[PDB]
């Protein structure tokens, strides 16, 4: 087996963020860490620039600006898991901007034991050196070009937080540690000339039990603040200032910032999203924000809330407090679908059209979110008329500055409708004609308007509507296509052409050329610094098929591609998509051709096909959030777009469009009017980008998810935590999904402070609300979810697993199997079977149902009296965590990748042990890929694949698939998010927020590509200069292995994004049988279409 | 209370005092092919960390020891799948760590203390002229993992350091498995597979065993805590290749804590139904745990379970302190009153002031947790 991987979305999740001046030392800046990206931005003060996003072949532990004595801006210290360092500078000219790394080098030791409170990188303030706390009992450090490093016998072992000490004349370090006599804070000196550590300048002061940060205030003030539980203390040799506050008593504070320079405010921040003030010691409550991870105080009120169990935040911290109290108010909201715990796909609006529902977040920041591939629609209005040929947008009133009138087009007639604010009114004007089918009709200059028929050019005045100028063929001859811009106007009549300026009440015939075939498609779009006057005119021709760049006036050619074919093409549009300029040209076979364009040489460069429909695509420019884009209409609605100077495709939301408009009135402002065949819609564009995320928020912990469609809703397990009240049960901490439930029901008993309170929510696959919630026993645990038909029954089955959870007790001594029916908006408990354990897993097992109880895999057999027989156990010495199936083949997980494979024999009613691998690592998931393959997430961020005549040889499963994903998968899923080359389609949740997909390739087709990332990453250019090879590489705190028997897809997908020259040394020499570059265009690119 | 003590059982007294010491330590690398030798009367099978006891006089063996002195020091030990057919595809490696030679009867004597070091993977067995056995074996490393949450946490809350014990096992719990939320897995089923969780675990038996246990004593390193927990457990054959196969400590931990929880009563192998002794009589009269390796004077290794009280047992002959294996104490010999099987001896006081003032040995091969 051979297997390719690809991110279908990249971690949402922030790890980390800082402040200072990377770019310019102007120019403040935010950076923040999402795992393997790097984002840089400035702080706008009226919000958020983004200026670059980085990739790097690593996962972000450390992350820190510094400015070592002069510099121009500051450079970054990045510190990745296998511990790559790098010192990163920022490089712009014009509109290039680069990331250039100044030192790397690995820091990696041959021997010692990975500390237990993480990598701790901290600076000295001077910039004299990088102090890296990697292994207990060794202090590395890094003297700030190939990052030379050394280590120290540190005494104390167990180091619980770390900073180095502002405002000292030799370097020194402040630790909060852990012996068996308690938890001291203590004071080292560190040497570079004698490569040591000597007596720190403070005695070891004891502190808090729980004392878990270190926080270094600089001068006038100096020495530490250090935190804990219940206390806040600050040590300097002979000063001390012990505070214990109880308002920070309910949660630990676990991230801090510095607000004032010299050190008189930090903000504090708890574990349940509470944000405080440390004045300098005083602590004061400001409110409440999304589960911070970190914190950094930008500008003036402005603060950034990294989370990563919640979406991250922008807040403002105002001087005066509201009415409920709270001072600090939420400006904007930024997605984050991490942790994915659960996943399915599911065909929800469209058939064929896959979605993704997530389990996302935890605690307060729980919710659902739905993925799905394509751009949307807001309809506003919807009005019935059908077979509109065309549409455009009208100013009537020249005073004012948006659309009050609609132009449509149909079969020999046009309509004229007019917007008196939200209401849409059918009217006549004046100067234009009804019984004659339109072509262009626009504002145009001197205060006019036009309308292009299939008889004339019409010049209309707007003060008052009257026509001023017609212009005709002079054998009175039908114009056959035509374009028009503000002042200039080209014709086509069959071969001839003519071109027109707009003058005051005057159409001026400028020029006239007849052209070698029947004209197809025009285009006279201005573009650069062009006020209104194009010198280009873009023609589609018959017979040759050619796409042709002519002059205004001469009607000179500049240039001519053969598109090739017997399809004429349909559409022509000169365009400019961040500032650089293109052409597109549609053909009647539904497929589209983009080319670069040169304004001054009319030089068509860059040729490349994309099939967008069935049905001839119409081409229109519009405008959405200040950007240009294209509405490619079709039978597959599209939007061309630009990102990273490359031209970009994504689907819209809807069955089919023939033509659309922008439509900026005062009742329907920075609008789309889009028709079909049958009805115009007007309404709002989305955000332009390849995935739409859906949030429907729980305010809860989701846990679990599966579908049911005969019910037309989704099964969600959920938990929330609630406290023991002065009462004989608990009370809930804030109203969420299972409380807030449409209709409520509890479990009837019938086996023998914060609470967690388990339960099974019903939600509507089209609204998103909670239509019924089941409340779970006191002391259950629901852990497996199942909707399925089982036995002769059929009626669908909501199937809960549980365990029975005590705190005496270690392994549940008592579970239950649930089957619940859901009708009349309520669940039905039809069977609660008694087991005697943990409910870990259940599948439908061929109309029967296959549960693990701890240890034991069981066989249930739904009987007609309605309720589950045991018909066959298997005792496996290894826990049934995982259970998978495919056929009559079963797959057994524990967590420590002990897999063993059963099989259930029809007509002996028992179990037999295929084959068996124990090689201890954690697992976090387990999917069948085939017959004989299965695919798994292993320790240390990796994935890998398991495969299938002598039975000491049939009954062991070989490791086939090796691969440092860099990313912890929870779930993974058959399905896609999209409507051959590859074999199957296998998506991918982590705790990150990252979506990936897992895809099989042929033995030559796995080699062509493997040979192609050997060559990418010679051309490629690595941020901080790491080998792909070294981040690929299956990696333990025991081996690390190079990567086997997969295809990193993100790196085969960047070949369609390197310069021409550069694919060309790529495919020189690749191939046996020989590779044109043109060959790997179409191999990459239909790779690119499986997400 | 008890006033025996506990460390003298670890010492091999009967072996003799003044034997040779060696304290230097070979170790064979990970994966690493090696030719070693195998003792020819040795069919017990080795547990790394656990004490041997040898007492060879076939000159064949005698010769082999002590040009094994001369180098290595190490011999290979065959967890035997079949003792008749000697059928073995795993062992351990034994370092002799004391050794005494004599003479005595017109023959060449040698009296050895070994330790279990490495197991290993059978590869093929050769044997020479001599009688003497050599194994190609390959070396399986032991494999240690790190915490469960180790790879989740990747953040701030990293920095959370690990009657009335109950609430800390429960606060640690709660603290250390925290981002089991961000996972598909609840905290209280990491703590399943937690080294420290495990170990504590164990050590609740450890002491309803050893009454006056100082924690001191115990290993800190569940490696060298799962196994010295392995070698204490009186199990069948069958069920110790098993154990040995296990590469993980907390695969043995769990493993382990399976086979304390399961077991119950502790019957005769012969008959099977015939109950000998129960789980609650069972005690550690030894540091090294309640069962351990001992050698009669004609070199047969009989790895014997301290119990306090024993039940269809039938004693035979006057009690004798000739090799006694717990000194102060006198042995006589029990069978089994059903079958007449050897399931141990009676271990009786010499002195009116010790204490137990009677307890049961029994041997292993004898029992069967049924
Ligand atoms: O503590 C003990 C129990 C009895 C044991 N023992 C035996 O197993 C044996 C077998 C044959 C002849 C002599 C003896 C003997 O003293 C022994 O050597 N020490
Ligand atoms: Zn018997």
């Amino acid at each position: 087996s051979y297997n390719y991987v690809v991110t279908a979305q990249k971690p949402t999740a922030v790890n980390g963020c800082v402040t200072g001046h990377f770019t310019s030392a102007e120019d403040l800046n935010l950076l923040i860490a999402k795992n393997t990206r790097l984002e840089i931005y400035v702080v706008t003060a009226e919000g958020l620039r983004p200026v670059k996003e980085v990739g790097m072949y690593g996962k972000i532990a450390v992350m820190e600006l510094f400015r070592p004595k002069g510099e121009s801006k500051d450079l970054l210290f990045i510190l990745t898991a296998k511990y790559n360092a790098c010192i990163l500078e920022y490089k712009q000219s014009g509109e290039s901007i680069d990331i250039i790394t100044r030192a790397h080098g690995n820091v990696q030791d041959r021997i010692g034991r990975p500390s237990e409170t993480g990598i701790i990188g901290i600076i000295d303030p001077e910039c004299r050196m990088i102090g890296l706390r990697l292994y207990d009992g060794l202090f590395k450090v890094i003297p700030l070009k190939e990052l030379k490093a050394f280590n120290i016998r540190l005494e104390e072992l167990h180091v619980i937080d770390v900073k180095f000490l502002y405002g000292c004349q030799a370097p020194t370090i402040c630790f909060v540690y852990q012996d068996p006599q308690g938890r001291h804070v203590k004071t080292y000196e560190v040497s570079l000339r004698e490569k040591e550590f000597n007596k720190g300048p403070w005695k070891q002061e004891n502190v808090e039990a729980e004392a878990s940060m270190v926080i270094a205030v600089p001068e006038p003030f100096g020495g530490a603040i250090i935190i804990g539980q219940e206390s806040i203390t600050y040590h300097n040799g002979d000063k001390y200032l012990a505070i214990a506050p109880p308002i920070i008593k309910q949660s630990t504070i676990v991230c801090h910032n510095r607000v004032d320079p010299n050190g008189s405010r930090y903000l504090l921040g708890d574990m349940e999203g509470r944000l405080f003030m440390l004045l300098l010691l005083r602590v004061e409550l400001l409110g409440e924000t999304s589960i911070a991870e970190c914190l950094t105080y930008l500008d003036n009120g402005v603060v950034f809330v990294g989370s990563r169990l919640g979406d991250s935040q922008l807040v403002k911290l105002n001087v005066d407090s509201n009415e409920q109290g709270s001072y600090v108010v939420a400006m904007e909201t930024f997605t984050n679908l991490g942790p994915i715990v659960d996943m399915c796909v599911v065909d929800l609006e469209r058939q064929g059209q896959g979605q993704l529902v997530t389990c996302s977040g935890a605690f307060k920041e729980g919710s659902l979110r739905i993925i799905r591939n394509g751009i949307g629609i807001h309809e506003h209005a919807s009005i019935d008329l059908p077979g509109i040929k065309g549409l455009w947008p009208l100013r009537s009133d020249p005073n004012r500055e948006t659309d009050d009138t609609l132009v449509l087009s149909f079969v020999g007639q046009t309509r004229v409708l007019m917007l008196n604010g939200e209401e849409v009114e059918e009217t006549e004007l004046m100067g234009f004609v009804d019984d004659q089918q339109t072509f262009f009709c626009g504002n145009v200059a001197h205060q006019q308007l036009i309308q292009i028929t299939s008889a004339s050019v019409r010049l209309v005045s707007q003060e008052p509507k009257a026509l001023v100028s017609e212009w005709k063929e002079p054998q009175a001859k039908n114009i056959s296509v035509a374009s028009c811009n503000s002042s200039q106007v080209v014709v086509a009549v069959g071969r001839a052409l003519y071109y027109l300026q707009i003058h005051p009440q005057e159409l001026r015939q400028i020029s006239h050329t007849e052209m070698e075939h029947e004209v197809a498609c025009l285009d006279i779009t201005p573009l650069g610094d062009s006020n209104g006057l194009s010198p280009l005119c873009a023609i589609g021709l018959w017979t040759d098929i050619s796409a042709r760049i002519l002059k205004l006036p001469s009607f000179e050619l500049l240039h001519k591609e053969m598109l090739g074919g017997e399809i004429i093409p349909r559409s022509i549009l000169m365009t400019t998509f961040e500032s650089s300029h293109y052409l597109l040209c549609a053909l009647g076979d539904g497929a589209l051709f983009y080319f670069g364009l040169n304004i001054e040489t009319g030089l068509l460069s860059d040729r490349k096909k994309v099939t967008l429909g069935t049905q001839p695509t119409v081409l229109r420019t519009f405008r959405s959030l200040s950007t240009t884009n294209v509405f490619a209409c079709s039978d597959r609605p599209t939007v061309i777009y630009s990102s990273n100077h490359k031209l970009v495709f994504s689907n819209v939301n809807l069955k089919e469009v023939n033509y659309m408009c922008p439509l900026n009135s005062d009742g329907y402002p920075d609008s789309l009017a889009l028709a079909n065949n049958s009805t115009l819609t007007i309404g709002t564009i989305d955000e332009i980008q390849k995935l739409h995320i859906r949030t429907v928020p729980l305010y809860e912990s989701p846990r679990k998810i599966c579908y049911q469609e005969v019910s037309q809703c989704f099964g969600v397990l959920s938990s929330r935590i609630e406290v023991q009240d002065t009462s004989g049960g608990t009370t809930a901490l804030r109203p969420s999904a299972s409380t807030q439930a449409l209709s409520s029901s509890v479990s009837s008993s019938k086996l023998f402070e914060e609470v967690e309170v388990h339960n099974l929510l019903i939600i509507d696959q089209h609204t998103f609300e909670v239509l019924h919630a089941h409340q779970f026993l006191q002391n259950e645990y629901a852990l497996s979810l199942v909707s399925c038909k089982l036995g002769k029954d059929p009626n669908t089955y909501f199937i809960v697993g549980t365990a029975m959870v005590y705190p005496e007790e270690a392994e549940p001594k008592q579970g239950r199997i649930v089957v619940f029916q859901y009708s009349d908006g309520k669940l039905q408990t039809v069977a609660e079977k008694e087991v005697k354990g943990a409910v870990y897993s259940m599948v439908e097992f061929n109309g029967k149902l296959l549960a693990s109880i701890n240890s034991t895999v069981r066989l249930y057999e739904w009987t007609t009296e309605k309720e589950l027989r045991t018909e066959c156990n298997h005792y496996n010495n290894i826990m049934a965590l995982y259970l998978k199936t495919k056929g009559d083949f079963i797959l057994v997980g524990d967590l420590m990748r002990s897999v063993l494979l059963l099989a259930y024999k029809p007509m002996e009613g028992n179990f037999e042990e295929i084959a068996r691998d124990f090689n201890p690592n954690w697992m976090s998931a387990v999917e069948i890929l085939d017959d004989d393959n299965f695919l798994g997430a292993e320790n240390a961020f990796n994935l890998f694949v398991c495969q299938k005549t002598t039975d000491e040889e049939r009954q062991h499963l070989q490791e086939v698939g090796l691969f440092h994903l860099g990313e912890f998968v929870n779930v993974f899923c058959h399905g896609s998010l999209v409507m051959t080359p590859t074999q199957g389609s296998v998506l991918f949740g982590t705790v990150n927020g990252m979506i990936g997909l897992v895809t099989s390739l042929s033995e030559s087709w796995y080699n062509l590509l493997l040979d192609m990332q050997n060559r990418l990453n010679k051309v490629i250019k690595s941020v901080g200069k790491i080998e792909h090879s070294f981040w690929r590489s299956f990696h333990t705190e025991r081996k690390t292995e190079p990567a086997t028997g997969f295809i990193d897809g993100d790196l085969i997908e960047s070949f369609l994004d390197i310069s021409r020259p550069k694919m060309q040394e790529v495919v020189a020499n690749l191939q046996k049988r020989e590779a044109t570059a043109d060959d790997l265009i179409k191999v990459v690119e239909e790779l690119t279409r499986i997400h | 209370m008890i006033n025996f003590d506990t460390s003298l059982p670890t010492s091999h007294m009967y072996l003799g005092s003044d034997m040779e010491e060696f304290h230097g330590r070979t170790l064979h690398d990970d994966d690493s092919c090696q030719v070693i030798p195998v003792l020819p009367h040795v069919m017990v099978m080795l547990i790394p960390g656990q004490t041997l006891p040898l007492q060879l006089f076939h000159p064949q063996e005698v010769s082999m020891v002590r040009n094994l002195i001369q180098k290595d020091r190490t011999f290979a030990v065959l967890a035997y799948s079949n003792v008749r057919e000697r059928e073995a595809h795993f062992g351990t490696t034994a370092e002799i760590y004391a050794y005494r030679e004599e003479q005595e009867y017109g023959i060449e004597t040698v009296k050895v203390k070994a330790i279990g070091r490495q197991r290993f993977k059978v590869l093929e067995i050769r044997t020479q002229s001599d009688g003497i056995q050599q194994a190609k074996v390959q070396i399986l490393p032991e494999r240690v993992l790190p915490s469960t949450m180790s790879a989740v946490q990747l953040q701030s809350l990293s920095r959370r350091h690990i009657r009335a014990f109950r609430q800390w096992w429960q606060k640690y719990q709660k603290r250390k498995f925290h981002c089991a939320s961000l996972t598909s897995w609840p905290p209280w089923l990491y703590s399943l597979y937690d080294a420290e969780t495990l170990m504590e675990r164990v050590k609740r038996q450890l002491h309803e065993w050893d009454e006056n246990l100082k924690d001191e004593s115990l290993p800190t390193n569940p490696i060298d805590f799962s196994y010295r927990v392995a070698a204490c457990l009186p199990i069948d054959d069958a069920l110790r290749i098993q154990l040995l196969k296990i590469g993980s400590a907390i695969q043995r931990l769990r493993c382990e804590l399976d086979i304390m929880n399961k077991c119950t009563s502790l019957c005769c192998k012969q008959c099977q139904d015939t109950e000998i002794t129960t789980k609650n009589e069972i005690f550690s009269l030894s540091l090294c745990g309640p069962m351990a390796a001992y050698v009669n004077p004609h070199g047969y290794i009989h790895e014997t379970l301290t119990v306090y009280k024993a039940c269809n047992l039938n004693l035979s002959g006057r009690p004798s302190t000739e090799h006694s294996w717990f000194p102060g104490y006198a042995w006589t010999i029990a069978q089994c009153r059903i079958c007449g099987n050897h399931m141990g001896w009676k271990f009786t006081a010499t002195k009116k002031d010790m204490s137990p003032q009677k307890f049961w040995g029994l041997t292993r091969s004898a029992l069967l947790p049924r």
